[PDB]
RNA sequence: GCGCUGGAGCGUCGGGCCCAUACCCGGCCGUCGCUGGCAGUCGGCAGAGCGAGAAAGAGAGUGGCGCGGACGCUACGCCGCGACGAGUAGGAGGGCCGCUGCGGUGAGCCUUGAAGCCUAGGGCGCGGGCCCGGGUGGAGCCGCCGCAGGUGCAGAUCUUGG
């Protein structure tokens, strides 16, 4: 055969190519690419040979069975969905957690996980925030970001790494990774004046404070 | 059985099935609009440079 | 060509043309 | 483990409260059973606003989930053990109901027979 | 609403014989199958006359 | 053997597949030609107006031949003469719409039902949107959604109407077989006008909605569709 | 015949039983035990039947022969099958399919045989 | 360590002059009094918190007497910042003129 | 009505907003129409279709290993599309709505407890009403197919009794 190649049509919009059928015919160079024209196993037994059948008939039959459903096309499983993030969420930004046990605290955002969740972590020395997953919707993103393009997060932590197992116990690797990422995050945030205190502080609403009017 | 009618003005492939020429029309209009947009941007930039 | 009765030979020839 | 039905649909009922007959609270001689009024100036009959609703056809529940118990089966009255073998094939859709006139000793045999035949009984321990 | 009058919205034509004669119903079943699975309207006319009552099919003389 | 039956049925399926593809190319090119005709028609009126103005004379545009009529008033309290014409216009429910060609008979009919209707001259975009979204077809005196070209083709094929684009073309530029196509089109069930009617009871001339809204009917359609 | 008898039995037989929006048929040779022209066990020239055996184990299969249509005493032959579930299902499947003996209800017979087999085993 | 929800007042049901539909509720969120400012609160989670006689289960903590009726904010209602909300169960009329929490975790910023 | 006077009055008006069982889409029920489709479950006695814009045959003949395949179909049954749903007097149809007795039928129920009655119990059916749970009762009772009627009460200054 031949080595697989990428599509010759740049995508204009979703479902529409930039080149028409005849133009793509020329790009494919189809003018010179014309073409024209299991169930039984033998086993020795000490007798003779037995013809054993795999996938035998069912031992039991239910009183009745449901009919097969119709066939759809766009209902893909969650493992292969396309994940999107809000325009205000970039690596190195500051987030406000509102739902979990660490509600109202300001946290540093690292990256988007393969499960669609935000891999967030604050300096545990500052606001007691470990390497924790969080949902994009359940998080408020503010207009204060740091440039973490020069840091390297470990690549051995993923959704399976953060997946719950089954009293909870902290493993040694969690502490090792937390120290490894803190040693790269904390010195960077300390460059910005009065940033450690802001992260230590929490978010709360007083009288006369309205989210629609205020901009973060 | 009953077929759920999908709006050709919203859906793309439904519109193409009813009228294949919509694909070529919607390709041409996007390319024309993008080309006109970049021409106007270039003309505005040239005019600003001349004024400067 | 699209007419079934009178386009049979034309469709036959274009089919051969694809081959 | 309880014998689950073949399919457990989401039973939705358009109306849950019964249709109270007009002026059944006012009098004791009027029973709660509904009767359509034929009065010339009857307030309910002309369905005035804020009055007693009338049992129209539109209150008919879905045919797929009609006569269905909350457990997902359909009641079937059973008198003797011989009638249980009828529901042997209709195991995953229909349950069995023991008649009020069934004696205790025969009810025990019916319950144990249904247990062998994997047939749900609404009242397996009625009298004991 | 709609400006539709329902005086004649229901057809009065028959769909089955008004008799419990099992032999007639068996013949009705046979011609029902023939009428719905053949392109000849003769079976349909026979089916209609089978549905018709006693007085609508007078005894034809020799 | 069955070796020749299998290849024969494969050839038959391939033959009808080629026929379908040829039909698809046909309707594609017909749609292209209709687009060209639309461009010519749109530019011709402007060009004729320009050449008249530059010479100093006037150019009376061709009087419109197609109109869209909407029933804006309810069933209750209608004169028998008015309701009969409403039935003849297939406007039974409120906010029901239809296309009517213009002539001496049609204009008089619209005049005699003027208080209860709102009619105007739809444009190409209005016809496109109404046919694609609210356009159904009367197939075997039923109401079938036009989700495929075969539904139109099986009923209007003998009138050289094979695709929805041909149907829209005849509706906009009234052809010989306009009556059959319009009668095939089910009356349009338009929703309530978003934003509200200015005044239902009074004529559009006196600030109401009923009457001859010549080119303003497109604004009504954009929010009723 | 068959349809001639059905037009009488469909709403008059003693085996017929109607209650709770449901109707059944308690005839001795009715698979699925429901009143239908397909599964009636008395109005057909050829009929199959799946019943539990006299002992608490095995399944007896009843078949109606061809000659003695009017001789009920010899009209039915009863064969007792006492083996594993898979073998019993295969035996009944072969008995109906390869003999072409009323192949309309072979699956219903298999379902009934499986149901009887699972009922005969001790219940936890 | 403070409030994380906006304050709202349960003004009433979605009602006409002589009729009311109980499946929709009218909420007056404090601070916002215009349509151009009520856009932010669309899609938020609105919860009505109330106490009861006997204890009930509380997620992530000891059971207590507090109960809520969750709901969402559908769309704006009028030019005065009033908003419409739909709850899982229709709000009882006892809550007329009472505080309803409007959360922030259904964020869109 | 409270009240209202840089109107919450009067005349001409512009945006925005409010809601009917009205209109658009969607779910469910029923009616009507297509007097529509299904006997084709035609399987090692085999080959899986007649949705397709175009009147008619996946028609035949003469010469050049593995033993397998879900439901269905009470045809008075099942299934698919559309449109419609007001109602007095009045008419028609369906009642697996209700009562009493008769002919058949359930190897029906029943002193290991029937009818009747009560019940803050579990339900079903839109509805007529019905099936189970608990208490008293001590001797009869019901389902299906047909037949028959002295067969259903809120009234009648209704009759009797309380
Ligand atoms: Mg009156
Ligand atoms: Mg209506
Ligand atoms: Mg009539
Ligand atoms: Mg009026
Ligand atoms: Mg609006
Ligand atoms: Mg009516
Ligand atoms: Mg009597
Ligand atoms: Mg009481
Ligand atoms: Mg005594
Ligand atoms: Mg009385």
């Amino acid at each position: 055969k031949g080595k697989p190649h990428c599509s010759r049509n740049p995508v204009l919009v979703r479902g529409i190519g930039r080149y028409s059928r005849s133009a793509m015919y020329s790009r494919k160079a189809l003018y010179k690419r014309k073409y024209a024209a299991l169930a039984t196993v033998t086993k020795p037994v000490g007798g003779g040979t037995r013809v054993v059948k795999l996938r035998k008939m069912p031992r039991y039959y239910p009183t009745e069975d449901v009919p097969r459903k119709l066939l759809s096309h766009g209902k893909k499983p969650f493992s292969q969905h396309v994940r999107k993030l809000r325009a205000s969420i970039t690596p190195g930004t500051i987030l406000i957690i509102l739902t979990g046990r660490h509600r109202g605290k300001r946290v540093v955002f690292l990256k988007q996980l393969s499960s669609g969740l935000l891999l967030v972590t604050g300096p545990l020395s500052l606001n007691r925030v470990p390497l924790r997953r969080t949902h994009q919707k359940f998080v408020i993103a503010t207009s204060t970001k740091i440039d973490i393009s020069g840091v390297k997060i470990p690549k051995h932590l993923t959704d399976a790494y953060f997946k719950k197992k089954k009293k909870y116990e902290i493993t040694e690797q969690r502490k090792v990774d937390q120290k490894a990422v803190d040693s790269q995050i904390l010195p960077k945030i300390k460059a910005v004046p009065q940033l450690q205190g802001y992260l230590r502080s929490v978010f709360a609403l007083t009288n006369g404070v309205y989210p629609h009017k205020l901009v973060f | 059985r009953r077929v759920l009618k999908k709006n050709p003005l919203k859906n793309l492939r439904i519109m193409l099935k009813l009228n294949p020429y919509a694909k070529t029309m919607r390709r041409n209009t996007i390319l024309r609009q993008a080309r006109n947009h970049k021409l106007r941007v270039e003309r505005a930039a040239a005019a600003l440079a001349a004024k400067s | 060509i699209a007419h079934p009765k009178l386009g049979r030979r034309a469709r036959a020839r274009i089919a051969r043309g694809l081959r | 483990a309880a014998l689950r039905p073949l399919v457990k649909p989401k039973i939705v009922k358009k109306r849950t409260k019964k249709f109270i007959r007009h002026q059944s609270d006012r009098y004791v001689k009027i029973k709660r059973n509904w009767r359509k009024p034929r009065g010339i100036d009857n307030r309910v009959r002309r369905r005035f606003k804020g009055q007693i609703l009338m049992p129209n056809i539109g209150y008919g529940s879905n045919k797929k989930t009609k006569h269905m118990l909350p457990s997902g089966f359909r009641k079937f009255l059973v008198h003797n053990v011989k009638e249980l073998e009828v529901l042997l094939m209709c195991n995953k859709s229909y349950c069995a109901e023991i008649a009020h006139n069934v004696s205790s000793k025969n009810r025990k045999a019916i319950v144990e027979r249904a247990a062998q035949l994997a047939i749900r009984v609404t009242n397996p321990n009625a009298r004991l | 609403g709609v400006d539709i009058r329902h005086n004649k919205d229901r057809k009065v034509r028959r769909k089955e014989p008004k008799s419990q004669d099992i032999y007639l119903r068996l013949l009705v079943k046979l011609y029902r199958f023939l009428a719905r699975r053949t392109n000849s309207t003769f079976n349909q006319v026979v089916l209609k006359r089978l549905f018709m009552s006693r007085t609508n099919r007078p005894p034809l003389s020799l | 053997n069955f070796a020749e039956l299998k290849i024969k049925r494969l050839r038959k399926k391939f033959a009808q597949k080629m026929l379908r593809k040829a039909r698809r190319k046909l309707i594609y090119e017909k749609a292209k030609h209709y687009h060209k005709e639309y461009r010519q028609m749109y530019r011709t009126e402007i060009r004729m107006a320009r050449m008249a103005r530059k010479a100093g004379n006037f150019y009376v545009p061709a009087e419109p031949k197609l109109a869209f009529v909407i029933r804006i008033r309810g069933i209750n309290g209608v004169s028998p003469k008015v309701r009969k014409v409403l039935q003849l216009l297939r406007l039974r429910q409120i906010f029901n719409g239809t296309f009517v060609k213009l002539n001496k008979a049609s204009i008089n009919m619209l005049r005699i039902v003027e208080p209860y209707i709102a009619w105007g001259y739809p444009n190409l975009k209005s016809v496109n949107e109404l046919i694609y979204k609210r356009g159904y077809g009367k197939i075997n005196k039923k109401r079938i959604a036009l989700t495929d070209n075969t539904l139109i083709a099986r009923s209007l094929g003998k009138y050289n109407i094979i695709c929805m684009e041909d149907l829209i073309h005849e509706i906009y530029t009234v052809g010989k077989h306009f009556k059959e196509a319009n009668n095939f089109l089910w009356p349009f069930k338009l929703s309530s006008p978003r934003g509200g009617m200015k005044k239902k009871t009074t004529h559009f001339v006196e600030g109401g909605d009923a009457g001859n809204r010549e080119d303003q009917i497109n604004r009504l359609i954009r929010r009723m569709n | 015949s068959a349809h001639l008898q059905w037009m009488v039995v469909r709403n008059c037989s003693s085996f017929l039983i109607k209650r709770n929006k449901q109707t059944y048929s308690t005839e001795p040779n009715n698979l699925k035990a429901r009143n239908s022209f397909r599964y009636n066990g008395l109005i057909h020239r050829k009929t199959v039947g799946v019943e539990p055996a006299a002992d608490g184990k095995g399944v007896v299969v009843v078949m109606k022969r061809r000659s003695g249509q009017r001789k009920p005493a010899t009209s039915y032959v009863r064969t007792t099958i006492n083996k594993n579930a898979r073998a019993t299902l295969s035996s009944i499947r072969h008995m109906i399919r390869k003999n072409k003996y009323h192949p309309d209800l072979r699956m219903a017979a298999i379902r009934r045989a499986s149901a009887i087999l699972r009922s005969q085993k001790p219940v936890m | 360590s403070g409030r994380l929800w906006c304050k709202a007042i349960f003004a009433g049901y979605k009602r006409g002059l002589r009729n009311q539909r109980e499946h929709t509720a009218l909420l007056k969120i404090e601070g916002v009094y215009a349509r151009d400012e009520t856009e932010f609160y669309l899609g938020k989670r609105c919860a009505y918190v109330y106490k009861a006689k006997n204890n009930t289960v509380t997620p992530g903590g000891k059971p207590n007497k507090t109960r809520v009726i969750w709901g969402k904010v559908t769309r704006a209602h009028g030019n005065s910042g009033m908003v419409r909300a739909k709850f899982r169960s229709n709000l009882p009329a006892k809550a007329i003129g009472h505080r309803i929490r409007v959360m922030l975790y259904p964020s869109r910023i």
